[PDB]
């Protein structure tokens, strides 16, 4: 019963017959007519076992009296029946045949012979021999002779050459090759040359070949000669009702390895020629394939229905396979589903039918019937069940009091989505829910439907109140954002309530409490918003968490006094003196979780749930048509626009225009018609109720009842009233590019044919996009989950220094992260200061929560270094400090939580909602460039010479707020280190002109530049003023092509001008499009430019999935000066000559614009040409730490943009799963350039830079996979043939022998064990204390 | 629907599916991984063995809760030693290392 | 179907999302009742015993 | 009768059912000044004005 | 207790040590047939021992006091 690990290996023909109960020698089923097992057959009693319990097939012994006989008339020993599931036979072949996994599956037996495939078949299909051993030094082992050529060495040898066909060739190759002596052979002449692409052809070769020597398999275990046989009840062959039979697909295809078994042996003694015994042979082969793998070596062997005969793997492989349909999910007692409807309840609560709730609790009803004397036996409380007497209603009352049930809905995209609840027995047949759980279940009641689980035990009863129950969750787990937000009528009764109206009735009349503010609304003599004056008393924690009280009047409407009597007793007031939409509700119940606590937040929520239905049906609101309202003045703006279209309709027609102008000035023009007719709708809307007071007029915001949906934000937006009110704007036909007409009529006056017709090319092109993408993001869950499986956070200090630096996102324009929220929950790495030095505010490790957060938005710190998970130490998992807060509760976090399957749940979610020149200085702050390289120019401002050079703007206090990319030889309209306030275009370039401007103040002639050779001769015939031109590589003429235009600034001796304080000479090489504006010998200043040279969901996958872009940018191995090469042979060099460094090139295409220049120095991990890059290389050149930057920063740019908020340690929590294998570079434990685990690596230089050893370990490079690589590529062998490939899997498992030593979350899923995460975690490190000491 | 104890499968001893099989409810990949984000382990063992696939500890569970004593006894599934008969007559010898 | 009177607004969160709330008088009147038929097959075979 | 939510209205953008609702009440109205000129036994007559 | 275990988790320190303490504790109310030392208030065995826990009464180290001290009194009337 009890077990460690999973060992794979070859199963030797010695082992095959040890789990063996007989040979199978016949293919013959069951007796026709007594349908009884007939002897030596498939279903045989004698092999697999009797049929019945405790008989035999003719019936001499019965009843358990005989226990250990073997019925000497039949054979059939008297045992159980539940052996026929068990016990396995065997099939000696009387050919030995290949096996097709270790053949087929990309190649494990001609990687082993080093023959290819392609060769390999010639051989097995008895086309072509194949020399096993010439003695003779003509032929060489494993040389293939035809048919015609073995005749001929036949008579030219005699005995003197071994050569065969068939299985019978491979399987003694196999025998004769020594794998000992080929370690010792590989290994020498491994030295000779390690030429890159044939390395790691060696390298395949040398691990299985270890592998064969280590794991103790032989490889002559490729060839089958013994085939075993599955026990017949996992192959049935089961009668029907009418009398007919339904058999598995497995018995057509053993029939037919034993039919053409016994058909070999019957060729054999009659001495056959040997074409009829070679296509037996060959029809052998294709039987024992088919029953394998079916599809896979030829035409798959389909039955008498013209599908295919489902083979043993397609059992194993795929959807419908055991490891996905029966293994990972499974069908469930104790269970059932029905139609959800509304609900009265609490929140911790649920409606449960009786008729329901009779039938999962009917073996808890049966332990009371029999307690309570109320039943004899067991079989008397069946009867009282099934007749619903008056009892059996009382002790399921009983029965389910305090007994939490989960409840269910499909698909479960995240944790939320099955919740615990304890039961109110309702007399119906529909399940009744809380209103506010259904936002976390994403259920409406339009006819879902949820299903129900009864937790058995007495631990699943106390998960589901202590660990899953619905008050335990209402924070989310992706952010920390509340989750139990009042979502539609809840906040139309709260806007309405809580309202203000000029006119209404008791206007200003005083009140001492609001107790009487409701005796005022129920007699009638007040109205609900109605300014008065409320005496009020409030409570604060100003005390060491004791209420002190203060009394004041307030100036406050009726109807908020009524709804003070409801937040509890630690808030201040000003929470509910406005006019309360859909946000102010979510942060009233925000603000109370965070003073008051988790028990007065539940309470809270209910009571805003009563008070939310309760008074919106006081109200009455309705929609009408006269509630959808018209801007008068719409007719007359359509005919504003439907004068300009016939304006440029008759230019088109004259022909000033033409059609590409016109387009866009079309499209122009309807679209600030349409903003317009959507403005004076809404000038129409929000203020119609012109309403006067003791006087002669005022305004006030209206009480439309669709604006007062939208302005609470109850349900619907502004741009949803706008097709009701205003045109419903342009329409795209699915080609890609946009109908000419608007859709100018709305849903209110109708539309028409044409446009109707037109709304139904996107309203469809929308409607099969939301079907189409939900298979793209399940995928990519799956994904998700399989790379972060066996994270388990497993330790509390790891005890590592410092980690991601943080920082805002305030590029390209205003702040859209600041730090208080992508730093809130982590924790400090180093001790931090402010710009004020000398003040740490940390023992180098603190929680940094929402107070230390206002401590960093009083201060000008705007940049901290927090611990990241990617960094954590830990070997097999993290540490909770460097995970930081658990988002879901609001602390830090606990161990043995697995928070990899967090992370995936979070990425996934919203993963079916998102398928769908100059600088100006906007505001007052500091103008400070950085990495800065620049040059006065010819004006007197400054000019900028490098691209690693950005614009940031600092205030008055010290914090970044603006950043600004500016290019090579841009002109900036002032300096540096100043304040110049906004509304400034301070920077400007040509965004044609690429220029090479110049620092060196000089005059310039023409040297090394001959017309004919490298130039031309092209004047502005308009102007005059112009130059010679340098064009691209390939346009100009082959007399000086090979070497570079060099354009020397000169002085009056003659010599190159240098940069001052620097002595290497400064001069730009030309590359193309390079025309200089004027002419030889004039001068240039400092910064004076010698010439002007012109011009979603699958964003997600491709990043995790770590796809390679189209056009690589390409980047910089080394620093110092780079060169260049050859001249059009394919591409071009990039010869790198450093200061110190030693002869470097790359295929570089010449026709990809670069940066640097022939003569710039340019350094490592710095950029060449333009263009994405990889994130294969990121992780080359740059550290660890810049890979993870850039994915977390370019997989939230497509969350963030749809409004979706999650946090960044879900990212980088799964970033960190996809950097865990590492190559080695150097040796002397392991091999030299061999894949390998990082944990296993840091362990091994752990064990010898360590005192065991002075310095004997290995220095390793670090690799990254996708998803769906780095998953298959893992140390447990389960986890990835349960994932995809199954085949592929364990085809390169078994001839490893690897072992599963069972630590995912995943691998005790399957053998029915407890996980190691969450309640199961505190178990099994007893059995890792148990394992070491005995 | 609803359903207690009923009908089981017969290769793989799972319940049936469907309400005209009484016929017990799915509970798939994606609900383990939402008991896996909790962490009830105990939840989750008991779905898998007891509920589900283990012939001979379902009916202890069953006369357990009669007797008052809700104790769960589980034992190995028997859909893993289905596959481990399949992987077996694939010729690959899977085994397990026990203690 | 029927045709009845409906009142479009909000009445105590009996119809919050997609609910709707229906009147006893409905019932009563057998508006809603449909007669459903079905057909039970019992079937007995030749048997070997 | 029935009593619906005002909320799915806007949003759906559906306005058939408002201006079938107020149809449906401007045809009602029609037999319900039939049924009271059928109850109170006017004329033949004055049945074929309305 | 009986609608929010919060109060509980303190006087443990986690979610998933409060469930292997009251479990253990609702086990020996269930078949041991121990008494317990609250008012029942006609709770079941897993809201009483969570009700134990959260007044102080149910520790990991007294449930693993007093399962040794009672095996030492077997200890003694055997020999």
């Amino acid at each position: 019963e009890e077990f460690d690990a999973i060992k794979i290996a070859l199963a030797s023909p010695d082992m095959i017959r040890s789990w063996s109960f007989g040979e199978v020698k016949k293919p013959e089923t069951i007796n026709y007519r007594t349908f009884k097992p007939e002897r030596d057959g498939l279903f045989c009693a004698r092999i697999f076992g009797p049929v019945k319990d405790y008989e035999c097939l003719c019936g001499k012994y019965k009843r358990l009296k005989h226990r250990g006989v073997i019925c000497e008339k039949c054979g059939v020993e008297v045992t159980q029946t539940k052996v026929r599931r068990e016990r396995m036979g065997h099939i000696e072949l009387a050919s030995p045949t290949a096996h097709i996994w270790f053949l087929k599956s990309l190649s494990r037996i001609g990687l082993l012979l080093d023959m290819p495939l392609r060769d390999i078949e010639r051989v097995l299909y008895f086309e072509s021999y194949v020399v096993i051993e010439g003695g003779m030094t003509n032929l060489e082992r494993q040389q293939i002779l035809t048919e015609e050529q073995y005749l001929d060495a036949l008579e030219e040898f005699g005995d003197e050459f071994d050569a065969k066909m068939g299985a019978e060739a491979i399987q003694a190759l196999l025998k004769s090759m020594d794998l000992e002596q080929e370690c010792e052979q590989l290994r020498e002449e491994l030295n000779e040359t390690n030429s890159e692409t044939k390395r790691k052809k060696l390298t395949k070769r040398i691990k299985l070949l270890e592998a064969f020597v280590q794991s103790g398999n032989k490889p002559e275990w490729m060839i089958l000669t013994v085939l075993p046989v599955l026990p017949p009840d996992l192959r049935p062959l089961v009668p029907l009702d009418g009398g007919r039979f339904a058999t598995s697909d497995l018995n057509d295809l053993y029939r037919r390895v034993i039919n053409r078994n016994n058909r070999l042996k019957r060729l054999l003694d009659l001495a056959a020629p040997d074409i009829i015994v070679r296509n037996e042979k060959r029809m052998l082969q294709e039987a024992v394939d088919a029953l394998l793998d079916n599809g896979r070596r030829g035409r798959a062997i389909t039955g008498s229905n013209k599908r295919p005969l489902k083979s043993l793997a397609d059992m194993i492989k795929g959807k419908q396979g055991r490891f996905r349909q029966n293994l990972l999910g499974k069908r469930v007692d104790y269970s059932g589903r029905s139609v959800i409807t509304v609900g009265y309840l609490r929140l911790h609560q649920c409606g449960l039918p009786k008729k329901m709730a009779l039938e999962l609790f009917k073996p808890f009803i049966y332990g009371k019937l029999e307690l309570r004397g109320l039943a004899t036996t067991i079989k008397a409380a069946k009867k009282m069940v099934e007749r619903e007497e008056a009892v059996v209603w009382d002790i399921l009352d009983e029965v389910i009091r305090e007994h939490p049930v989960l409840l269910n809905r499909a698909p479960t995209l995240h944790r939320l989505g099955i919740q615990a609840f304890e039961p109110v027995l309702i007399e119906g047949k529909a399940i009744q829910l809380h209103p506010l759980v259904c936002a976390a279940y994403n259920a409406d009641f339009d006819g879902d439907q949820m299903a129900v689980h009864v937790p058995l035990t007495l631990e699943a009863q106390l998960e589901a109140r202590a660990l899953m129950m619905s008050t335990n969750n209402i924070l989310s787990p992706a952010n920390g954002e509340p989750i139990i937000v009042p979502s539609q009528d809840v906040v139309l009764g709260l806007y309405y309530m809580t309202r203000d109206c000029v006119n209404a009735k008791g206007e200003g009349m005083v009140l001492t409490g609001p107790k009487e503010a409701e005796r005022l609304y129920r007699s009638g003599l007040a109205s609900l918003h109605a300014r008065v004056k409320v005496r009020i008393t409030e409570y604060e924690k100003d005390a060491n968490g004791e209420l002190v009280a203060k009394t004041s009047l307030k100036d406050t409407t009726v109807g908020r006094a009524i709804l003070w009597m409801i937040v509890p007793k630690g808030l201040p007031y000003s929470i509910v003196n406005q006019a309360l939409g859909k946000k102010a509700i979510s942060k009233m119940l925000n603000t109370c979780y965070r003073i008051l606590g988790l028990k007065p937040t539940v309470i809270f929520a209910d009571q805003i749930m009563y008070t939310g239905f309760a008074y919106a049906a006081r109200s009455g609101a309705s929609v009408g048509i006269d509630d959808m309202v018209i801007p008068e003045k719409k007719h007359e703006i359509i005919s504003e626009a439907e004068a300009e279209v016939a304006e440029i309709q008759e230019q088109f027609q004259s022909g000033l225009v033409t059609a590409g102008e016109r387009y866009n000035k079309v499209i122009d023009i309807w679209a600030a018609a349409n903003d317009r007719v959507s403005k004076a709708m809404m000038d129409n809307l929000q203020t119609e109720t012109v309403i006067n007071r003791d006087g002669q007029e005022e305004k006030q915001v209206s009480f439309n009842s669709i604006y007062m949906m939208a302005d609470s934000g109850a349900r619907g937006s502004a741009a949803q009233i706008r097709q009701l009110a205003g045109m419903r704007g342009l329409m795209a036909k699915p080609d890609g590019s946009i109908i000419e007409t608007p859709i100018t009529a709305n849903f209110r006056e109708g539309l028409n044919v044409l446009q109707y017709f037109i709304s139904t090319h996107g309203a469809r092109k929308g409607l099969a996009d939301t079907a189409l993408k939900t298979a793209n993001s399940g995928y990519l869950t799956r994904r998700l989950v399989d790379v972060a499986q066996d994270l388990v956070v497993t330790e509390d200090d790891c005890g590592t220094h410092e980690g991601i630096m943080m920082t805002p996102v305030i590029e390209g324009g205003d702040v859209k992260e600041p730090l208080r929220d992508r730093v809130l929950g982590r924790v400090t790495a180093e001790d931090v200061l402010k710009p004020g030095t000398a003040d740490i505010l940390v023992p180098r490790n603190t929680l940094l929560h929402e107070q230390w957060c206002d401590l960093l938005e009083e201060n000008s710190v705007d940049a901290v270094k927090v611990r990241s998970v990617v960094s954590c130490d830990t070997d097999f998992g993290v540490c909770a400090h460097c995970y930081g807060r658990d988002l879901a509760r609001g602390h830090i976090i606990n161990k043995g939580e697995a928070i990899g399957v967090i992370a995936a749940q979070s990425i996934g979610e919203p993963g079916t909602q998102l398928t769908m020149s100059s600088i100006q200085v906007k505001n007052k702050g500091s103008i400070k460039l950085s990495n800065v390289k620049s040059v006065v120019n010819s004006s007197g401002k400054l000019v900028i010479t490098s691209r690693n050079t950005e614009l940031k703007l600092i205030d008055e206090f010290g914090r970044t707020k603006e950043s600004y990319k500016v290019p090579y030889g841009a002109v900036l309209a002032k300096g540096d280190g100043e304040q110049v306030a906004g509304g400034e275009t301070v920077a400007n370039w040509d965004p044609h002109t690429m220029p090479v401007i110049t620092e060196v103040s000089g005059f310039v002639r023409f040297t090394d530049m001959i017309d004919g050779q490298t130039i031309t001769r092209q004047t502005d015939e308009l102007t005059g003023l112009s130059s010679l031109v340098v064009l691209d590589s390939a346009e100009r003429t082959a007399g000086g092509k090979d070497l570079r235009p060099a354009l020397k600034i000169v002085d009056a001796q003659g010599n190159d001008v240098l940069i001052p304080g620097t002595d290497m000479p400064a001069q730009y090489f030309l590359p193309g499009k390079a025309i200089v504006q004027l002419e030889d010998g004039v001068q240039i200043s400092s910064g004076d430019t010698l010439a002007r040279i012109p011009q979603g969901l699958p964003r997600v996958a491709d990043l995790f999935e770590a796809r390679r872009p189209k056009e690589p940018a390409i980047l910089a191995e080394i620093s110092g000066i780079v060169s260049f090469g050859k001249e059009t042979k394919g591409k071009r060099r990039l010869v790198i000559t450093p200061v110190d460094g030693s002869p470097y090139e790359e295929m570089i295409p010449k026709w990809r614009q670069l940066n640097v220049f022939e003569g710039e120095r340019v350094e490592r991990g710095d950029v060449i040409s333009d263009g994405p890059e990889a994130p294969h290389d990121i992780l080359r050149l740059r550290g660890v730490h810049a890979v993870t930057r850039y994915i977390v920063n370019e997989v939230q740019d497509v969350y963030r943009l749809q409004g979706v908020k999650i946090n960044d340690k879900h990212i980088e929590v799964i970033v960190r799963q996809m950097l865990r294998k590492a190559t080695i570079v150097n040796a002397g434990s392991s091999d030299f350039l061999e894949g390998e685990q990082v944990e296993y690596s840091r362990v091994k230089i752990a064990n010898r830079e360590l005192e065991a050893n002075g310095k004997v370990g290995a220095t390793y490079s670090r690799d990254l996979l996708g998803i769906t690589k780095a998953s298959l590529a893992t140390e447990s062998f389960i986890s990835a043939a349960s994932f995809q490939e199954t085949t592929r899997v364990l085809t390169e498992a078994a001839v490893a022998g690897k072992r599963d030593e069972l630590r995912g979350l995943k691998e005790n899923v399957i053998v029915g064990r407890l996980i190691p995460a969450g309640t199961g975690y505190a178990y099994h490190q007893d059995r890792m204390r148990r394992r070491a000491a005995g | 629907h609803a359903r207690s104890t009923g009908s089981y499968s017969l290769v793989t001893q799972q319940p049936l599916g469907g309400k005209a099989q009484f016929g017990g409810q799915r509970f798939g990949e994606m609900e383990v991984w939402a008991l896996e984000a909790y962490g009830a382990a105990y939840t989750l063992q008991e779905m898998l063995t007891v509920k589900s696939d283990d012939v001979n500890g379902r009916t202890k569970m069953y006369k357990n809760i009669v007797d008052g004593n809700h104790q769960m006894e589980p034992g190995m599934p028997e859909s893993f030693n289905v596959l481990l008969k399949e992987i077996r007559s694939l010729g690959i010898n899977i085994e397990l290392e026990d203690e | 179907g029927q045709n009845m009177r409906v009142a479009f607004m909000p009445w105590n969160g009996y119809n919050f999302e997609d609910s709707i709330l229906v009147s006893e008088r409905v019932v009563q009147e057998d508006r809603f009742t449909t007669i459903h038929i079905q057909e039970l097959a019992c079937v007995s075979r030749d048997t070997k015993l | 009768d029935i009593v619906l939510n005002p909320l799915g209205v806007p949003s759906r953008m559906n306005i058939g059912q408002i201006l079938e609702t107020h149809l449906g009440m401007a045809a009602k109205g029609i037999g319900d000044k039939i049924n009271a000129m059928l109850k109170q036994q006017q004329e033949v007559a004055k049945l074929r004005e309305f | 207790a009986r609608v929010t275990v919060q109060d509980a988790v303190e006087k443990i320190g986690n979610r998933f040590d409060l469930v292997l303490v009251a479990a253990r504790r609702a086990r020996q109310m269930q078949v041991g047939g121990k008494d317990p030392l609250v008012p029942e208030e006609n709770d079941k065995t897993t809201v009483i021992a969570l009700r134990e826990i959260e007044e102080g009464l149910i520790n990991n180290q007294i449930l693993d006091v007093r399962e040794r001290q009672e095996q030492q009194e077997q200890e003694a009337a055997e020999l």
